């Protein structure tokens, strides 16, 4: 048999297991997302109203937490695995400052053929969308002079907007479409610098990374 | 009263196909050695389904041997064992299947993912899908026993009451129209929440792939929709009726659902 | 012992070829990725070439796209960039880098302000 | 400045002229009449769930039958080895956790973090319920690894190029050890308690004086990262894992490499190594799903336990020798004998 | 500083009802499972009642199951016995006692001080009584004696100590085997086989002076010890 | 004017590291074969104890 005090003890563990699993039933509830950008661009401001930036936003009777990492080091090949489990990873850049551009493509690449991280979707945000209009009405410099391969391209507001915008969204979407098949996509989005609708974007789009997930976990497709 | 009911009214594949099922359905029934508990929430319906199907071979195993010559010599009240525990047997396995619909359904409406636990509600619907299929093949053991009269009693099964046939076909056809109403919601549901999301790869999978795996509905009313479309005729149908007569063929066709349900909810993964 | 070595520099006329070698030791050189960048004065780490195990599948930027010429031998374990023709404003140190993990298409930290493997470098002057 | 790097250069030559001239024959081919252990077969005697999350850390404590894990999900757990039941279940303030320590005396446990602050927590107390007793803060980076002296002293290793020794009860930073040009993730302390190792992100390993707060011996290889360290119970050898296939095993007295394990089909990375009683085992985990157990003296692999679904974080075999505990990316931690 | 205040005392007429009420304050309430121990004047302790964290499980002793209640209330902090249909032998002092139970814990810690009311399978734990002149400044020894193994399966012996100062509440000594209770000096120690106990004090002092009982936890029923009285 | 600093610390560290007395392979080898053959009888996991010793199960 047992003595009493196994028994007792064994009584604890039970009640300890119930009240643990009962606050970890409330883990599922808020939805956690990570958020990744430059420097010059826009990162507080997309989303309106050592260290670990939390911000806090309800649509729709959903809880969502985006965590952005501060004060680290430059090398993140080794505190970013911890980021396994989140719901997206909204990426911010540029679309108005050429020179800096190409790395951005980078930071895209990297975290996109990286060996974790795959099953996650990002979703991609182009900010200073007013700049882009102003800069490319006025003549003093031409994106040509960077990417040699906009002289010849056509289009698959003034006309010039629409192609240099499709043309930026159309570099990241090829760098999206090409490794990865099946797993996760990409979402231009075409935010703005003063947009208050980006709650709603990000609500519809993690509706369909879940929609999206529970039909290939539960084998319908 | 058998002589009477009987005047009134007026092999080695069989085993094969049988056994067929019974090994099929054991090969795959325990799963217990593979960590499929990550998933368990479908897998332990699948193991619900596969004793259904299982326990619906055993008893058309020992129905087809006793019927025949064998017959007239049991005496009645084991008869309706072999008519009673079979209809059991296969109301375990098309009500089960629903007890699987309206499980993906309501897992496809709300944004939440599949970690949720939602244990209560699911050892509930897999208790009634047995229940139900219990009650209805008790309701005859007791009442409806059609000596009183020889009319109202049928040929697809002796002096079986025709009336409980009505509510047969009536719970079946509740059935079908239920299973193929949750099974067609979610591809307008899928192709609805893609328009706004505006996914450049909706069709080469979301679109294609799944009407593929929504063919599941026709491959079970192709094949279960013979046994009782036989069952209205012979209800129909009178004391010389030719095609009335010739029932035991196509009542096999249903049990050979039994080797094909279980692969196509399976083999997927 | 991952050092990386490299040669091939030094002043030159404006619109003349030019060559450079990094050299490598320490590791197996036939299963990691390779990159070439640059770091111009007052200016940050820029990413310029790239070439994979096999020696298909190779990238480029767009601002050199077109007359840089960048190979890998592995006999002999060396990494060649050649420049064909060059502006004033391609006066820069390069840098020789290799990718963190082996069997593998990420290269995660080839630029970064310190890096364990990646060579001390040289420097090409264009028209002073 | 090209002077300086010339006689550098010059140092590291003698150093390796030294090295080459001190070495007399590998220990992997004296050792040529031992007779090979035989397969070797673990079954897994327990299992320990109800995590819900990715198990990061674990440490067993100078008893062998407790041990204390900890997670992403928040919850640092204390675990009973010999029942299967739970003892305390911490909460933590914040979520991201990346190691956690046993004090010797059994009376205090050490947690980590994706913060710089490392929360040292009291179990014995007059109320019955675990409070927080200590924050260690002011790093500037996330710890790897929190390793116990005694009830009064506490070593850290952080993101950062340092090492710290801290003091609990006046908080600040006693002794400090810089170096590693890189991130630092491993850490273990000797049996004799006065010399440490510590490994880094730049294919690094160095040995460390407590007592005085300087480095004394440093051993390169590996061609890539380090991510695992541990000793000898001899204490003038230790162990190390690498991201690429190998782990290689060193020597103190002399600075040489002794021996190194890998085979051809390997192309995964290995996670956490710690040695057996007798020294004798040497068992790694991997980043497959798998876990390999090798033969110390001689270079042949023997015996595979099971291994999890997702990962093996950390694997560490208890003080009495009789048990092997394995922690896992899924919530499940299985304890083999 | 833990507090256990108790109330609920006065006169009872034979027939009647009372409750009584234990009230703590300083720690976790919620996850003590407390006891009771009722002493008749000039008598030995004797175990009355009990309930457990989360109100699992709730035991009595054989003598008065089916008249007494117990409850506890965690968001009031508060311990409740009723009592009906009281008989003239249950005059006696009341102490609310507190208990924890996993590895490694120790159960009896904090007694109470007592409030008065005045109107077959069991181990015996059965000891001298006689009193044992003392002197300051020597070593003595109490033993215990018990009728069946203490020495479980798991190794364990469940055999407590405890000490009664002439005018205070008793408070734990030693719980299991050689093991002791924080606060307590390093004079006092236990020693024994599975069925004979020894508990030996030495370099004894002046306020050492009191009763001790010997105790067993095996069976839930628990029965003291008659206490060994020191005095001079 | 902070890379010289590095390097003399750098250079005054091997010098420093250089004067390490070092002794043969050998005498390493033969110390870790004898100090593992000397405690081979009383590891758990090399030699199976059976179950009357086993607290597990
Ligand atoms: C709502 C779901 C209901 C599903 C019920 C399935 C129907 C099963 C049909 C019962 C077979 C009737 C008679 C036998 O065939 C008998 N062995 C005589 O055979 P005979 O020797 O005369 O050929």
């Amino acid at each position: 048999s047992v003595s009493a005090e196994d028994k007792a003890a064994a009584e604890r563990s039970k009640m300890i297991d119930k009240n643990l699993r009962e606050d970890g039933e409330k883990a599922r509830r808020t939805l956690r997302l990570l958020l990744l950008g430059a420097d010059n661009s826009g990162k507080s401001t997309i989303v309106k109203q050592s260290g670990i930036f939390e911000t806090k936003f309800q649509v729709d009777k959903v809880n969502f937490h985006m965590f952005d990492v501060g004060g680290q080091r430059d090398e993140r090949r080794k505190w970013i695995q911890c980021f396994n489990d989140v719901t997206a990873i909204i990426f911010v850049v540029d679309s108005s400052d050429y020179n800096r551009l190409q790395e951005a493509l980078n930071d895209f690449k990297s975290i996109w053929n990286n060996r974790w991280l795959r099953t996650i979707s990002v979703i991609l945000f182009l900010n200073k969308q007013d700049l882009l209009a102003e800069k490319v009405l006025a003549g003093k410099s031409k994106i040509e002079d960077y990417f040699p391969e906009f002289a010849r391209y056509t289009t698959p507001e003034d006309p010039r907007v629409t192609r240099a915008k499709y043309f930026i969204r159309k570099e990241f979407v090829d760098i999206s479409t090409a490794s990865g098949d099946g797993r996760h996509i990409c979402y231009p989005h075409f935010t703005c610098a003063v947009d208050t609708e980006n709650a709603r974007r990000i609500f519809n789009d993690c509706k369909d990374i879940i929609l999206q997930m529970n039909l290939k976990e539960y084998n319908l497709v | 009263t058998l002589r009477e009911h009987y005047q009134y009214v007026g092999t080695v594949l069989f085993l094969v196909i049988c056994s067929f099922i019974v090994l099929e359905n054991l090969m795959v029934l325990i799963a217990i050695w593979k960590n499929n508990k990550f998933h368990n929430r479908m897998y332990f319906f699948i193991g619900n389904l596969a004793l259904c199907d299982l326990l619906a071979g055993i008893a058309y195993k020992v129905n087809i041997l006793m019927s025949g010559k064998k017959t007239f010599s049991l005496s009645p009240t084991v008869w309706f064992l072999r008519e009673g525990s079979m209809f059991v047997a296969l109301g375990a396995s098309t009500c089960s299947l629903l007890a699987i619909a309206i499980e993906r359904h309501l897992t496809m409406i709300k944004m939440r993912p599949y970690d949720a636990n939602k244990r209560h509600r699911v050892f509930l619907l897999i208790g009634m899908c047995w229940l139900i299929a219990f009650t209805l093949g008790a309701l005859p053991i007791l009442g409806w026993n059609c000596l009183h009269n020889l009319p109202d009693c049928s040929t697809i099964l002796p002096l079986y009451s025709k009336k409980y046939i009505a509510f047969c076909i009536s719970i079946f056809t509740a059935i079908l129209v239920t299973i193929v109403i949750l099974y067609a919601r979610i591809y307008f549901l899928v192709k609805s929440s893609s328009r706004k999301v505006a996914n450049h790869n909706n069709s080469e999978r979301s679109m294609a792939l799944l009407r593929t795996v929504v063919i599941v509905v026709s491959v079970f009313i192709a094949c279960w929709s013979p046994l009782f479309i036989l069952f209205l005729i012979d209800v129909a149908c009178v004391q010389a009726c030719p095609i009335l007569f010739k029932a035991q063929w196509f009542i096999v066709l249903a049990v050979l659902n039994s080797a094909m349900n279980p692969v196509i909810y399976t083999l997927a993964s | 012992q991952v050092q990386l070595q490299e040669s091939g520099g030094g002043l030159v006329q404006p619109g003349g070829s030019l060559r450079l070698s990094c050299a490598a030791s320490g590791f197996t050189f036939s299963n990691y990725k390779m990159n070439w960048v640059r770091q111009a004065p007052g200016k940050g780490l820029e990413w310029v070439s790239d070439i994979s195990q096999s020696g298909a599948s190779i990238s480029y930027t767009g601002s050199v796209k077109g007359r840089f010429t960048i190979s890998r031998d592995n006999a002999k374990n060396t990494l060649y960039l050649q420049m064909n023709s060059l502006k004033p404003e391609d006066t820069a140190v390069y840098y020789c880098a290799r990718c963190p993990a082996p069997f593998t298409r990420d290269c995660f930290d080839v630029t970064s302000t310190t890096y364990a493997y990646r060579g001390q470098g040289t420097q090409v002057t264009v028209s002073s | 400045l090209d002077q300086l790097r010339q006689e550098a250069e010059q140092l590291k030559n003698q150093i390796r002229d030294a090295r080459k001239a001190c070495a007399d024959a590998t220990l992997s081919q004296i050792t040529n009449n031992i007779d090979p252990v035989g397969r070797i077969q673990m079954r897994t005697r327990r299992t320990l769930r109800g995590h819900l999350a990715k198990i990061y850390a674990m440490h067993w404590g100078t008893d062998s039958r407790l041990l204390v894990s900890a997670s992403q999900d928040g919850k640092l757990i204390i675990w009973d080895s010999y029942t299967t039941n739970k003892v305390h279940a911490i909460p933590l303030r914040s979520s991201w956790v990346m190691t956690c320590a046993y004090a010797p005396s059994g009376n205090y446990v050490a947690c980590g973090g994706l913060d710089n602050i490392c929360s040292i927590y009291n179990l014995k107390t007059r109320e019955g319920n675990v409070r927080v007793s200590r924050e260690l803060a002011g790093h500037t980076g996330y710890l790897s690894c929190c390793r116990f002296l005694d009830d009064n002293q506490i070593v850290t290793s952080s993101g950062d190029t340092t090492c710290a020794l801290w003091d609990i009860e006046t908080g600040q930073q006693t002794t400090t050890f810089t170096g590693h040009t890189g991130d630092v993730m491993s850490l273990s302390l000797a049996p004799d308690t006065r010399l440490f190792v510590s490994g880094a992100c730049d294919a690094s390993a160095k040995l460390w004086d407590v007592r005085e707060g300087m480095c004394r011996q440093t051993f390169t290889g590996h061609e890539s990262d380090i991510n695992a360290i541990c000793f000898f119970p001899n204490g003038n050898a230790f162990a190390t894992g690498s991201d690429d296939a190998t782990c290689r095993l060193f020597d103190l007295r002399a600075d040489q490499e002794l021996m190194t394990y890998s085979h051809d089909n390997i192309i995964c990375g290995i996670t956490s190594v710690s040695f057996s009683k007798s020294g004798r085992l040497l068992l790694a985990g991997y980043d497959d799903f798998n876990c390999n157990v090798w033969d110390a003296l001689k270079a042949d692999r023997a015996g595979v336990l099971a291994g999890h679904d997702n990962r093996v974080s950390c694997l560490g075999v208890t003080d009495d020798g009789m048990a092997v505990a394995t922690g896992s990316w899924d919530s499940f931690l299985k304890i083999w004998n | 500083d833990v507090q256990l205040v108790e109330s609920g005392g006065g006169l009872v007429q034979p027939g009647g009802s009372r409750k009584l009420s234990c009230s703590a304050s300083g720690f976790a309430f919620s996850s003590f499972g407390m006891h009771w121990v009722r002493q008749a004047p000039e008598k030995g302790l004797e175990w009355v009642a009990y309930i457990s964290s989360g109100s699992g499980t709730i035991y009595y002793a054989d003598t008065v199951k089916g008249r007494f209640t117990i409850s506890r209330d965690d968001p009031k902090n508060t311990l409740f016995l009723q009592m009906t249909s009281l008989r003239s032998e249950d005059t006696a002092m009341y102490y609310c006692v507190r208990s924890i139970y996993y590895y490694g814990s120790s159960p009896f810690d904090f007694w109470g001080q007592g409030t008065t009311l005045t109107v077959g399978s069991d181990i015996v734990m059965t000891q001298a009584t006689s009193s044992v002149p003392v002197t300051p400044g020597e070593s003595v020894s109490i033993s215990c004696r018990s009728s069946k193994s203490l020495l479980h399966s798991n190794g364990n012996t469940y055999l407590y100590w405890f000490l009664q100062r002439p005018g205070q509440s008793p408070q734990l000594l030693i719980y299991r085997m050689s093991n002791l209770a924080s606060g307590v000096p390093d004079r006092f120690s236990g020693s024994g086989s599975g069925t004979a106990f020894t508990l030996t004090i030495s370099r004894l002092e002046a306020e050492d002076v009191g009763v001790y009982y010997c105790m067993q936890h095996l069976e839930y029923p628990l029965t003291f010890g008659a206490g060994t009285k020191l005095e001079l | 004017t902070a890379s010289i600093a590095q390097a003399r610390k750098l250079v005054e560290q091997l010098k420093m590291e250089a004067n390490i007395d070092r002794i043969k392979v050998s005498k390493a080898a033969a110390d870790l074969m004898a100090y593992c053959e000397a405690h081979a009888k009383e590891d758990p996991l090399l030699t199976p104890v059976p179950a009357s010793e086993n607290p597990f199960r």
